[PDB]
């Protein structure tokens, strides 16, 4: 059917930015698209109707421009209660195909990930099993890469990561990386490490640890 | 360089070979000063607007700055709306109606006045009109506003919705009275026909009078009214004896007799001098527009007719006042256009005849309305 | 102001059914035509179907003999039933309000309800806790953590000392393994109130009801 | 997907509030419509023109709109060249259009039979001339047929700047001949005007008559002629006493005047309750396509509008011949076609006005 | 009185300030170029008794 | 909106005449009075007078025998005439306009003109500079100033570079000695700039209408 897609997949902007997002179809639908904003808790509510028109109930700072399959919405300022999903949705034949959709991001200082490495407990070690937990807090921009290392060797599987979502008091995220294995793979090991990679330290920052 | 030599007329046509086009071809002869108006004229159905409408942008994305034609009852808004958008002024012999503008110029002057003034010269309270169904919708409005205004009986009776067998009843009840009082108000190519069904029962012709509500009372074939008892009485606006219509008359006459011209004559028609006059009142106008210095530049590179939004050719108001302020003498008389595009000043003679009698009543006006002679 | 709620099971097994509720206010559904739509986690939005103010409703191509709706206006209550789940099922559903505005747009929608189709059981979490290990105090503010591994089914509310401690709380989204969630939960306190104050994590699974309270 | 033109006049709240409520009523499983709306102006045909053109570039089967006396004839001749019909609740047209189907049924014939059950022969006619001069035309030749005294006035010739004086004159003149009896010809606008000029000079106390010409005659206010004791007659075309109209009334009438303007009502215009129709019609007629599986799929290029010579494609003359194949139920009652476009076989009711209020005395067609 | 004026039924009535006085006219000269929001009933042609 | 300015000579000579025009605009002065007040700098005001759109006119008891008033209506102006001016007359002067609202109140002021008696004569002022003397550059921004003394009347122009250099202007008010004023002006431009930049200090005295430039 008609293919909706999104090239954008997350913007960063500031408060009081023109900030615009784009949106292509497989076919002209003659503008009979629509705009809408989602918030983080799940509920979405539209924000612009017909591509060029304003619904009752949103503010003036938005609008819509664009013709043929190339369709745009515009943001005058971006606020607190900005911060949302924006997606776009066709109708122009059934079954009406919904755009993939971006995020807006508030633009920050870039601030190093702090990174803390903690062993697992007793408790869990006379289950059998042993989960090494890594977070990485108070980073600026999302993009960071994990990596964990035992006794020097790198270990690729019993990795699971976790990214939150942007805090709305600093500005920043958090991440979660666990390396869970057995008790006697965890006791055949002593040193263990974690490395942080950030877009602020071309070096990795390690954190490592003993038994 | 302040104008060109060649200015390109736009101009509609009915038909293919008429009279019409041999008056605007000697109308267009006569250009020997500067600026030549080049012809562009499409031969094309007037009932359709589709085609009106394509040859109206065609001739507007080809170049022309004033367009002469003429116009039809499913033409009649169309035409203003078009010219009231892209300003563009359009000069036309047809039939004046009510609602225009300052763009649309009517060479026809007004006739409901004056039928008006006949009947009050007459004093009539109970008549018939007849009307065309092509044309009668603002004529017959002020004779029926008129007849609430002091008290009349007219009885309408269309032409187009009428089969003869209505035609045969409406006589029949109107040959149970004293006095047959009857105007008739239709286009000439239709009254040739109407006229040849009327006398075919007005062989007793007492007491049938009738007013042939037209301009062209001498061109009417009434050849069919001899040994009858015609009340006919007529308007007409040229009579040909006048000394400066003898002489474009006679201007014609020679341009016929120089080597040939189009289709023939000795039964003219008023719409021809009507296209004769508005030829002169439009040539007369872009002479004032040469020789008050004022250029008319052009940017139609393939121009869009239909576009969003409207684009006003701006120039076109100075066109407005160039055809306005036309004041001159021609061959239908005193011709001056008014502030909104119709005939002032203007003079309607009263004939009437019966038994051989070429009778002059007197004239019509504006300002002395009416007199007798 | 008009607003949608949709609501579901959250665990059903597979090849069963399904009913999702979407509760819809400040309108009335009378007049206006409701669409309940899927969004699969990482994939592309599709609509399931859409009902008509009229009573007319109409479907997707591909599952037009797995879904049906029925409404009460009564209630204002939209319940779409689905059956013959697979494995792939773990997405939202979400409900909107559709309208004519020269378009066919969609002005009100909910918040859309995660449905987790899986034949695993529900069993409890494991709670375990993470120090620091070297006493080294290496700022003013230290780190703690809670691990609840072993957990069916998605999702459980992690709070700190009951909420009252909420000054850098991290709560990190879980995982699945071997048809097991594993979660994990940070505080930041002070460096004199660890350990001089009492920081209880308390771990509730609303599949179980499992209450753990873990110092 | 079905791509359709919709053209409105500025101005028409009502009316494109009521094919909102009939395109989300009337939404199939088969398809949908999608309609462009163009909310241009309707008296200057250059605005027509563009917005013909900008849907007919859009490739559209089908275009509703309205259309004014001074637009009839660019409609017809548009709308014949290229073969697309167009669906209209407007005013009756005078003569057999191809390509143009009407939702007002015949005013003229049933106030010839209104006059005729009334048994009258000396009358005043105060009419408009924004709906052509069809009715006017019709009356003044049942008055040469019969021998009636009709004194035909337009009104429509006089602003809205000095209409004090000029009304003045008018009921000074029609007391000359002493007219107990006006049968007034307006539109929705000018009728109420009308009324608060003759209540202004007093001329609506028993003695004389009225009679709404149009098919709206609850659509204007009638709670200020309802004590004067004049019997004022009319014509309706929306029954409320119908099962189907008084649920569309109660669905109507809980909708929000922010969400619908003018859509507060009890009662609802008459052109609204068209448009409703012709939805219904439009989907029908769509559905029966949809039923009788006939391709007739495109794409948006259809070219300019102004191709010469601009070539038809012709499967939508079966298009045509659809729309006259469909005989539906609506809040004009029973919907049937014939294969020109005009209406058959439909039923106006006869409204009087009482003491209490508007009261029906029966019902009349075509056949009958 | 604009309403019952065209109607036909003649009316009467008692009257206390002349309009065509001098200081009269002086006063709604004086009266009728008010604003509105400052002084509330006072644009008006006439004032009452 | 209404408004109102008064204006007058600003400087006289004592035993001489005063008069003064107050232009209103925004209301008509044919059906309300005006008043005019005086003020002293740091005294309490009084009012001079008021005269009713009725043509009465009343006076302070103090005096009574030394203002006169005046009114064109057509130009909607007052014209304050005052004689016997003292040396204690250097004050400003307002006029209002006069309305009821349950009590007799002033709705709309003037700005209020300043007037000076003295018998000295007009001459032209004396611009020094004043620089900080050390070039050590103690912070980015360095003022600089201005002093005209020996000025008549009050008060002059004192601009930096034509109006052009508007960051950090530090104007102080004038002071009178032995008939003369003397007024500073301070301007604080960048270390960069100075000397760098021309930094000039216009003085217009409208008394005598004195232009002086020092850089
Ligand atoms: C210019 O174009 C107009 C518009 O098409 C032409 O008028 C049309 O003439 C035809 C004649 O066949 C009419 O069709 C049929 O007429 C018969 C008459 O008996 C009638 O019974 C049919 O129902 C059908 O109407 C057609 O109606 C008519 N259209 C209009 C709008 O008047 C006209 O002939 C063209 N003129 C030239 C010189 O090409
Ligand atoms: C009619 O147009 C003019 C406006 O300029 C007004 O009166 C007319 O003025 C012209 C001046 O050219 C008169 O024409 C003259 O006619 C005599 C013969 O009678 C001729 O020998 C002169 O050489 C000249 O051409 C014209 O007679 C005169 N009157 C009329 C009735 O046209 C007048 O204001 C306009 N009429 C109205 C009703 O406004
Ligand atoms: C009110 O309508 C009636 C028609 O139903 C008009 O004519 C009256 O008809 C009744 C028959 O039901 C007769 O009994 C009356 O005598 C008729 N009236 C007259 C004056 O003859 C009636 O004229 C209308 N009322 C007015 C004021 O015009
Ligand atoms: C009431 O209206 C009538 C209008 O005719 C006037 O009173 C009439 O005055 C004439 C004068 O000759 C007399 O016949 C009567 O006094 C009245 N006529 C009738 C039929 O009663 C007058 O303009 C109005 N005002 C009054 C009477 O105060
Ligand atoms: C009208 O025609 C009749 C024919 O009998 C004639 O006797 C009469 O004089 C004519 N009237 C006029 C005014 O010409
Ligand atoms: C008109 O419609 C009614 C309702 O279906 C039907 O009973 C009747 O036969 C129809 N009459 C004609 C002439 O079509």
């Amino acid at each position: 059917e008609i293919q909706m897609t999104q090239t954008t997949s997350s913007l960063s902007a500031s408060l009081g930015d023109r900030v615009t997002i784009s949106c292509r179809a497989s076919q002209d639908i003659s503008n009979y698209l629509s705009w809408y904003q989602q918030k983080p808790d799940g509920t979405v509510k539209l924000l612009i109707y017909y591509t060029s028109r304003l619904h009752s109930g949103v503010p003036s700072r938005f609008s819509g421009s664009g013709s043929g399959i190339d369709y745009s919405l515009t943001i005058n300022n971006l606020e607190q209660e900005d911060f949302a999903t924006y997606f776009c949705q066709q109708g122009n034949t059934l079954p009406l195909t919904f755009g993939a959709g971006t995020k807006l991001e508030l633009k920050r200082a870039d601030a190093a990930p702090t990174v803390s490495i903690f062993p697992p407990s007793s408790e869990q070690l006379t289950s059998g099993g042993a989960s090494v937990v890594c977070f990485l807090n108070n980073f600026y921009p999302k993009d960071i890469n994990v990596k964990w290392k035992i006794d020097g060797s790198e270990r690729q599987n019993g990795v699971l990561n976790s990214w939150t979502d942007q805090d709305s008091k600093d500005s920043t995220y958090s991440m979660s990386s666990t390396l869970t294995l057995t008790k006697d793979e965890y006791e055949r090991h002593n040193s263990y490490t974690c490395e942080a990679t950030h877009k602020t330290s071309t070096s990795p920052i390690v954190k490592s640890f003993n038994r | 360089a302040n104008f060109p030599n060649n200015i390109q007329i736009g101009g509609l046509f009915p038909n293919q070979q008429s009279q019409e086009h041999a008056a605007f071809r000697f109308a267009l002869s006569q250009l020997t000063e500067p600026p030549k108006l080049l012809p562009q004229i499409d031969i094309v159905n007037i009932s359709d607007s589709f085609e009106m409408t394509y040859r109206f942008c065609s001739q507007f994305s080809k170049g022309v700055y004033a367009i002469f034609g003429f116009y039809e009852r499913r033409t009649v808004n169309m035409l203003t709306s078009f010219c009231g958008a892209l300003h563009v002024c359009f000069i036309t012999p047809s039939f004046p109606v009510d609602t225009s503008n300052q763009f649309v110029l009517q060479l026809r002057p007004e006739l409901q006045e004056a039928l008006i003034s006949i009947i009050d010269h007459y004093k009539w309270q109970t008549f018939v009109y007849i009307y065309d169904a092509d044309r009668g919708l603002s004529v017959l409005q002020r004779v029926l506003d008129t007849a609430a205004e002091k008290n009349w009986q007219v009885t309408a009776v269309n032409i187009l919705t009428t089969t003869e067998e209505g035609y045969r009843m409406l006589f029949q009840d109107l040959e149970k009275k004293k006095e047959r009082l009857v105007v008739v108000d239709c286009e000439s190519e239709r009254l040739n026909a109407i006229l040849g069904q009327i006398v075919k029962l007005e062989k007793n012709g007492i007491g049938y009078h009738y007013i042939l509500a037209n301009l062209g009372f001498m061109d009417i074939d009434l050849n069919k009214f001899k040994e009858s008892g015609a009340n006919v009485t007529g308007f007409q606006l040229v009579n040909y004896t006048d000394t400066i219509p003898a002489r474009i008359m006679q201007q014609w006459r020679t341009s016929d007799s120089r080597d040939h011209t189009r289709v023939d004559w000795k039964r003219p028609k008023y719409t021809s001098a009507l296209t004769y006059d508005g030829v002169k009142v439009m040539a007369e106008a872009f002479q004032s527009l040469r020789r008050q210095r004022i250029d008319i530049s052009r940017r139609g590179n393939a121009g869009d007719c239909l576009a969003n939004p409207a684009v006003p050719w701006g120039q076109g108001i100075d066109i407005q006042r160039a055809l306005q302020q036309v004041r001159f003498e021609g061959l239908t008389g005193n011709v001056q256009f008014n502030e909104k595009g119709r005939r002032t000043n203007y003079t309607l003679h009263v004939i009437e005849m019966k038994h051989d009698g070429i009778r002059k009543i007197g004239y019509w006006n504006e300002d002395d309305k009416f007199v007798p002679a | 102001q008009a607003q949608l709620k949709e609501s579901g099971p959250g665990l059903v097994a597979p090849s069963q059914s399904l009913s999702i509720t979407c509760t819809v206010s400040g309108f009335s559904l009378t007049n206006y035509g409701v669409h309940w739509v899927r969004q699969p986690p990482g994939k592309g939005l599709e609509w399931l179907g859409v009902i008509w103010a009229g009573g007319s409703t109409n479907y997707n191509s591909a599952l037009m003999s797995r879904v049906s709706i029925s409404k009460d206006n009564s209630k204002s209550q939209v319940f779409l039933k689905m059956n013959s789940l697979q494995t792939d099922d773990t997405v939202m559903y979400y409900c909107a309000r559709e309208d004519y505005d020269y378009d066919w747009h969609f002005d009100v929608w909910g918040a859309g309800t995660t449905v987790t189709v899986s034949s695993a059981k529900t069993t409890p979490p494991s709670v375990y806790p993470l120090a620091p290990g070297s006493a080294a105090q290496t700022n003013s503010m230290v780190t703690l953590g809670c691990l609840v591994k072993g957990y069916f089914p998605e999702p459980v509310t992690v709070t700190w000392n009951s909420g009252s401690l909420s000054s850098g709380v991290h709560t990190f989204p879980a995982v699945l393994q071997s048809d097991l969630y594993t979660l994990s939960s940070s505080v930041t306190v002070p460096s004199s109130t660890w350990p001089s104050e009492t920081v209880t994590c308390n771990v509730a699974h609303p599949a179980s009801s499992t209450k753990v309270d873990k110092k | 997907s079905i791509q359709i033109g919709g053209l409105f006049p500025r101005g028409a709240d009502q009316e494109y509030s009521a094919f909102r409520v009939g395109m989300v009523q009337f939404s199939t499983s088969e398809f949908r419509l999608t309609p462009h709306i163009d909310n241009l102006e309707v008296a200057n045909s250059f605005a027509v023109t563009n917005a013909f053109c900008s849907q007919f570039s859009r490739g559209v089967y089908a275009i509703f709109g309205f259309y004014d006396k001074k637009s009839v004839n660019t409609i017809t001749s548009f709308c014949g060249t290229l073969h697309v019909s167009f669906i209209t609740p407007s005013f009756p047209t005078d003569g057999t259009h191809p390509f143009v189907i009407q939702m007002r049924p015949d005013l003229k014939g049933a106030l010839l039979s209104l006059i005729e059950y009334y048994q009258w022969d000396k009358f005043a006619y105060l009419y408009d001339s924004d709906r052509g001069l069809s009715t006017l035309q019709a009356v003044l030749d049942s008055a040469a047929e019969k021998k009636w005294q009709v004194t035909a006035i337009n009104v429509g010739n006089i602003n809205n700047d000095k209409k004090d004086e000029t009304y003045r004159s008018l009921f000074q003149d029609l007391e000359l001949k002493k007219e107990r009896r006006v049968i007034l010809d307006c539109e929705r606008d000018k009728v109420n005007d009308i009324v608060d000029q003759v209540i202004t000079i007093g001329k609506h106390v028993k003695g004389y008559h009225y009679i709404i010409a149009n098919l709206g005659f609850t659509d204007g206010d009638l709670l200020k002629i309802q004590f004067g004791g004049a019997n004022v007659s009319g014509f309706q075309i929306v029954d409320y006493d119908d099962s189907l109209v008084s649920k569309f009334i109660e669905r109507w009438s809980t909708l929000e005047e922010k969400e619908y303007p003018g859509a507060h009502t009890a009662t609802i215009k008459y052109t609204s309750a068209l448009t409703y129709d012709a939805v219904q019609v439009m989907t029908e007629a769509f559905r029966n396509l949809r039923k009788q599986r006939i391709e007739i799929s495109r794409r948006g290029n259809a070219g300019d509008c102004l191709a010469n010579p601009a070539v038809p494609w012709g499967q939508g003359v079966e298009i045509e011949r659809a729309l006259k194949q469909v005989q539906v139920e609506g809040l004009s009652g029973n919907i049937k076609f014939d294969q020109n476009g005009k209406r058959i076989n439909y039923t106006i009711n006869i409204m009087e006005l009482k003491t209490n209020g508007p009261r029906k005395i029966g019902y009349w067609s075509e056949v009958d």
